[PDB]
């Protein structure tokens, strides 16, 4: 998949052991706005690809990685440079808004 | 687990 | 804003109108009541307490009778929150519950 679907256990692994940078989404089946913007992640993906990885964690499958960085209200991303978050986003957006916030991040470093 | 109830 | 609380667990009390409604929401990682925007509230959640219905634990089923509507078969409830046995329907009962109450025959 060009996109990763993480779990609880995989997360130390896939993310804090990682290179480069690693956009994660916080989301359930249950959640409207959460679907609202998974079109736009697939499109991110393939514009992003190799500069960007794209990550997402069902929180109802995984409920043990969210509060870890307290998420209270989802969607919320998560950018991660190396093993540690440099920003993050919570609520829906627009494709524009998601690339300026995404441009803005990985020009400065 | 959890049952519902009309507002009693 | 828009987004949904993962942390809900039960609506309490209601004060607005329309789309524009907002709600006072217990939290299941907090505890503290504050009040928010219906927008932000999952649907599930909302449809409950709309439909005026409440979240509780139930002790045990005491009765069964046939509904009012001479359709739907109706349960009768013992709840741990408190003393009174209360009439609902099957479907908002505890499906493990009510295969207890075979055993009564
Ligand atoms: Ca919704």
């Amino acid at each position: 998949d060009k996109i990763i679907h993480l779990t609880d256990d995989s997360f130390d692994t896939d993310v804090l052991k990682a290179d480069g940078a690693i956009l994660v989404d916080f989301w359930a089946e249950w959640c409207g706005p959460c679907k609202m913007i998974a079109p736009i992640l697939d499109e991110i993906a393939d514009e992003y690809q190799g500069k960007l990885t794209v990550a997402k964690l069902n929180i109802d499958q995984n409920p043990g990685t969210a509060p870890k960085y307290g998420i209270r209200g989802i969607p919320t991303l998560l950018l991660f440079k190396n093993g540690e978050v440099a920003a993050t986003k919570v609520g829906a957006l627009s494709k524009g808004q998601l690339k300026e916030f995404l441009d803005a991040n990985l020009a400065g470093s | 687990k959890r049952s519902k109830r009309k507002r009693t | 804003q828009v987004f949904e609380y993962a942390e809900v667990d039960e609506i309490v009390e209601k004060r607005g109108k329309g789309k524009d409604v907002e709600y006072l929401v217990r939290w299941k990682d907090g505890g503290d009541c504050e009040w928010v925007k219906g927008v932000h509230v999952a649907e599930d959640v909302a449809k409950d307490y709309e439909d005026g219905l409440e979240y509780a634990v139930a002790e045990s089923v005491i009765g069964k009778r046939v509904g009012d509507d001479g359709k739907t078969i109706e349960y009768l409830v013992k709840w741990t929150d408190m003393s009174d046995a209360t009439w609902e329907p099957q479907d908002n009962v505890d499906s493990t519950l009510v295969l207890l109450y075979q055993q009564q025959q």
